[PDB]
């Protein structure tokens, strides 16, 4: 059941160098007298690892919740075995299952449960002089446990219930690693007689257990036994004591290692391949010794930093202002059409104008048409009542749709409209606008009908002059300025887009970035797409030529669409790294050559040599570098 | 892809000025419409105003008189000032993007709460609600939340309820509790409301009885 | 100017299908695009229909928009209701340099049996009458879905002053509860020779009454 621990005086956690520590047997395979390469989660060599304390001098003890990352390397130098085990999980709060280890002299209890872990998880351990023993008085680790799914008891560990002193005579160290719902554990124990810290020498952890737990892990926390000694009040204001233990945490990560297995089937030495250039050389040769010489070992390669895209100036804008800002619009029965072709259409000036009362598009979203292309666009335009703007859409009906202007049911254009009673309304009405009130039949899509002859309303066969059942087919609108909004004039434009087998000629504008030079960049010049270093040029193309090619028929120059300048393209496709070694019998220092790159360091014909001094004194060649240049080990 | 992160002063009192900032990651102010919307507690959304593409501003006529919205492109940040605040300005405030003038509210800031309150820590009045034997306790005009209640010092739990607290027109809260027993049980033991109001360290075990 | 209106609540049983209407008024809803946003409680809204018919990427094809200029209305149909559809839905449109939103509809998927509100009303506190006030309380409980609204009377006539009222929220047994208070003076309590509190809930209607 849960309690708290006093919030405290403390110091920040320290760091220490891991040296060679934290190697473990990757596989249950016997291999003897052999060097084997493997890519696995390891603690990389010489890593700084966090050092934590558990000391009552004041009151600095350091068991936060910590990340698990890819996996944990843990170590302890021994005390009262103050570390009792660990909890691992995600939410820790019963609602997600978590793994508990507790490592008691009675039982190594291993449990997965819906543990409700505390504000401060610990074992309350009291010196029961009542019965001449220390004992746990209190499981202050959790409030409740439920749905456990797994439990195990292993044999009582090399760790004890009493206020003992291992006094750093032993180093206990572990790897914890969760993969595919299998929680692996590894460990080793080792006598030490250093003062403190991780020792230099090599050792391998053996497998300790694997638990098929399946549960989510993200975080962990170390569990401590806290000394409610008889001098303490036995409360949680101050009725506890921390002892004086120390523990270390490092993290695994993906690394390639080379392991030396001896005759007895034991790992005895290792190389972290990614550490330094000699480690990469040993890992390349699959050997722990390297003879005097030069070894090709890796490839250098530069990556593009930016993408530029660049297209000719935006200039030939389509005539929309001549349609929308026109002075005289048509009567709807005799609607105008204008045909738009061979231009850059910037629809943005339409679709985010605030002026229009209606704006909507069918088969196309405004979020796409500024990057779309068409053979032609038609703009149809006319004036109608505010009510009738409803009917200018697919599948509509009534006098305007059926006798004046019919859209296809599968239309792919836009309808735009705005109120006007300024251009096109005055006292007595402007009667200059008309519509068909009568026809024998409905229009087909985009039909027009200017025909002006008397509509015979069925009965009374009519000899071409108006009368009863025989009406003139057009009516004129009463566009008074004081009309209600449904009877105000509205100017309308319908933009119909189309595609045929003819090439596209109306298209949205193309954006250009700035033009950048002397960096490796990705680029797109007017559709010509690539990656390289752009620089000015001495080439002289003919006025119509756009890009150059070499004798191998690959692109080596280009013209800028917006300034007509010629640019050379050069590849950043470098290669080759080599390590120069006096032999490991002689020394562990090395020099490195980058095979052909503009940068001690020392540029040469054969690329830039790094890490060795150039010297004017000639000698015979110890190790050959490039173009009459050699390297040697000297005072 | 694009993120909007917002922050500002979430607690105010009447006639002060509200001020929020919203900042964009993975995107640029220039091409798009950027807008502030608020949502009063348990009410419909209200649009406040916007910046258009290229940074001109348009405001809802109902807030036009006391709102200001502005950008700094050097921070990828824009902001809202709302002056002269009253209790009615209590809401959650969001920034949002729109691709074009009539298009959707495309992406949203995480939202931030604003409380405009005159109130400060003050204990309850505590009262009978005479049987009608469902019978009750009224805890009237207290602040802030929380408050705690039980009946007869824990001796009674039969047919209890504890309704949600009303945030009143005073800016204080009120809470009611009811307890329910047979028609025989009218005032038949120590009928009291054990009101504990720890925002003022207060406790009272106040009477409930038959009329 | 121009307003979108919505029903306050909608519900049907899971696996079934529902329509949420969004009605235009003072102008024509067909004239500009309509969007529907879903807001799940305690988070920013998200789009589910982004032009009158268009559905965003990743939105389930259970969601389906529509419009008709003949009713001057849009509507959203959700087909094959699920536990996760329970949310607020707001329609929205551009009008005249103003973005307008509907009032929002709560959708619940009808998991429990129907439940009418159990209602309770009490006399004002005697000790509050002594303290020169008269807060009656009308208390509303065990309803399903969480959808009540409340209507006080003093005498028999409706009263709008002194009324202060919660949103409905989920009680322990997963039904819903709410409370309403009618603050007056002792003279006003003695003046109002009865007190009453009508409750309406998914077409059902209920009452509770007390008097001096």
């Amino acid at each position: 059941q849960c309690v708290n621990l006093t919030t405290r005086t403390q110091l920040p956690p320290a760091y220490t160098n891991s040296f060679t520590r934290g190697v473990y047997y990757p596989d249950k395979v016997f291999r003897s007298s052999v060097l084997h390469s493997t890519q696995d989660l390891f603690l990389p060599f010489f890593s700084n690892v966090t050092w934590f304390h558990a000391i009552h001098v004041t009151k600095r003890f350091d068991n936060p919740v910590l990340p698990f990352n890819d996996g944990v390397y843990f170590a302890s130098t021994e005390k009262s075995n103050i570390i009792r085990g660990w909890i691992f999980g995600t939410t820790l709060d019963s609602k997600t299952q978590s793994l508990l280890i507790v490592n008691n002299a009675t039982n190594v209890v291993i449990k997965v449960c819906e543990f409700q872990f505390c504000n401060d998880p610990f074992l309350g351990v009291y010196y029961h002089k009542n019965n001449k023993s220390w004992m746990e008085s209190e499981f202050r680790v959790y409030s409740s446990a439920n749905n456990c799914t797994f439990e195990y008891v292993s044999q009582p560990f090399l760790m004890d219930l009493e206020g003992k002193q291992g006094n750093f005579k032993n180093l206990r160290e572990f790897v914890f690693k969760n993969i595919d719902g299998y929680f692996k554990i590894y460990s080793k124990h080792t006598p030490i007689n250093l003062v403190r810290d991780l020792p230099q020498g090599f050792s391998a952890l053996e497998p300790l257990v694997d638990l098929p737990i399946g549960i989510n892990i993200t975080r962990f926390q170390t569990l401590l036994a806290l000394h409610r000694s008889y001098l303490t009040p036995g409360d949680s204001s101050s009725g506890w004591t921390a002892g004086a233990a120390a523990y270390y945490v490092g993290y695994l990560q993906p690394r390639t290692f080379l392991l030396k297995y001896n005759e007895n089937g034991t790992i005895t030495d290792a190389v972290d391949c990614a550490l330094d250039p000699l480690s990469e050389t040993k890992c390349t040769l699959k050997s722990f010794t390297v003879e005097k010489g030069i070894y090709q070992t890796s490839n250098f390669r530069v990556q593009p930093t930016e993408s530029i895209v660049r297209f000719p100036n935006i200039t030939n804008l389509c005539p929309f202002g001549e349609v929308f800002n026109a002075t005289r619009f048509a009567s709807v029965y005799a609607w105008n059409r204008k045909r738009i072709s061979n231009c850059v259409a910037d629809y943005s000036v339409l679709y985010n104008s605030a002026s229009f009362s209606t704006f909507k598009c069918y088969g196309v979203s405004p979020t796409k048409l500024n990057d779309l292309c068409f053979t032609n666009v038609y703009a149809d335009s006319f004036v109608i009542r505010g009510d009738e703007v409803r009917q200018i859409a697919p599948g509509q009906t009534g006098k305007i749709a059926d006798y004046n202007y019919k859209l296809p049911d599968d239309f792919t254009g836009c309808v735009i409209a705005w109120n006007s009673n300024n251009l096109d309304s005055k006292v007595g009405g402007n009667y200059n606008y008309l519509y068909r009130l009568f026809r024998k039949s409905n229009l087909k899509p985009f039909e027009r009908d200017i025909s002006t002859e008397i509509y015979q309303a069925g009965s009374t066969p009519c000899n071409g002059v108006e009368g009863f059942n025989c009406y003139f087919p057009l009516q004129s609108y009463g566009f008074q300025p004081t009309n209600g909004v449904g009877y105000q004039p509205y100017r309308v434009v319908v933009l119909s887009f189309e595609l045929l087998h003819a090439p596209a000629t109306v298209c949205g504008p193309k954006k250009s970035t700035n033009l950048v030079k002397n960096k490796c960049v990705n680029f797109n010049f007017n559709g010509l797409t690539g990656t390289g270093v752009l620089t000015e040029s001495n080439k002289k193309f003919l006025p119509f030529q756009q890009f150059g090619r070499d004798i191998a028929d690959t692109t080596d120059a280009v013209r800028d669409p917006q300034t007509l300048e010629i640019l050379d393209i050069t590849p950043c496709s470098f290669g080759g790294v080599s390590v120069i070694t006096p032999g490991t019998n002689t020394s562990n220092q090395v020099a490195v050559l980058y095979q052909d790159v503009n940068c001690n360091v020392f540029q040469t014909r054969a690329g830039c040599l790094i890490g060795a001094e150039h010297v004017n004194n000639s000698y015979e060649c110890d190790i050959p570098i490039g173009a009459g240049i050699c390297a040697s080990y000297q005072t | 892809q694009v993120q909007l992160q917002q922050w500002g002063a979430g607690l105010l009192k009447p006639s002060e000025t509200l001020s929020l900032t919203c900042a964009v990651y993975g995107g640029s102010f220039s091409g798009y419409y950027w807008s502030w919307i608020r949502q009063p507690p348990g009410k419909g959304l209200e649009w406040i105003g916007e910046i258009n593409h290229s940074g001109s501003t348009n405001y809802n006529p109902s807030l036009k008189s006391r709102v200001t919205i502005s950008v700094d492109t050097s921070k990828n940040q824009f902001s809202l000032k709302l002056s002269s605040v009253t209790a009615a300005d209590t809401a959650v405030y969001y920034c949002a993007r729109r691709w074009w003038l009539r298009g959707a509210f495309d992406i949203w800031g995480q939202g931030t709460t604003v409380t405009v309150s005159s109130a400060s820590t003050k204990g309850p009045s505590v009262f009978p609600l005479a049987p009608s034997a469902a019978l009750g306790c009224l805890v009237k005009d207290y602040f802030p939340e929380p408050v705690t209640v039980s009946w007869n010092s824990g001796a009674l739990t039969s047919g209890v309820h504890t309704f949600p607290a009303v945030l009143q027109s005073s800016g204080l809260y009120s809470l009611s509790s009811v307890v329910t027993v047979p028609s025989s049980s009218l005032g038949t033991q120590t009928y009291i409301c054990n009101v504990n109001h720890k925002p003022s360290n207060t406790k009272v075990d106040k009477r409930v009885e038959p009329k | 100017n121009f307003m979108l209106t919505q029903p306050h609540s909608v519900s049907a049983s899971p696996g079934k299908t529902v329509t949420i209407p969004c009605t235009g008024s003072s102008g024509n809803i067909a004239s500009n695009y309509v969007q529907w946003y879903q807001q799940r409680p305690g988070s920013a809204p998200t789009t589910v229909i982004y032009e009158d018919n268009q559905r965003p990427s990743g939105v389930p094809d259970r969601f389906s928009g529509s419009i008709d200029s003949s009713s001057n209305s849009a509507s959203l149909t959700i087909s094959g209701l699920k536990t996760e559809d329970e949310a607020d839905y707001y329609c929205q449109s551009y009008d005249n340099n103003i973005q307008v939103f509907g009032g929002g509809t709560k959708l619940t998927v009808l998991g429990q049996p129907k439940a009418a509100p159990s209602v309770t009303l009490f006399p004002p506190s005697s000790e509050e009458l002594q303290a020169n006030k008269a807060t009656l309380v009308c208390l509303i409980s065990d309803f399903y879905p969480g959808a009540v609204t409340v209507a006080w009377k003093a005498d028999s006539s409706p009263v709008k002053a002194g009324v202060e009222t919660t949103t409905p929220s989920k009680q322990s047994n997963n039904k819903y509860a709410a409370s309403s208070y009618l603050s007056l003076t002792p003279e006003q309590w003695k003046s109002h020779r009865s007190y009453s509190c009508q409750v309406t809930h998914e077409g059902s209607t209920v009452e509770k009454t007390v008097a001096p």
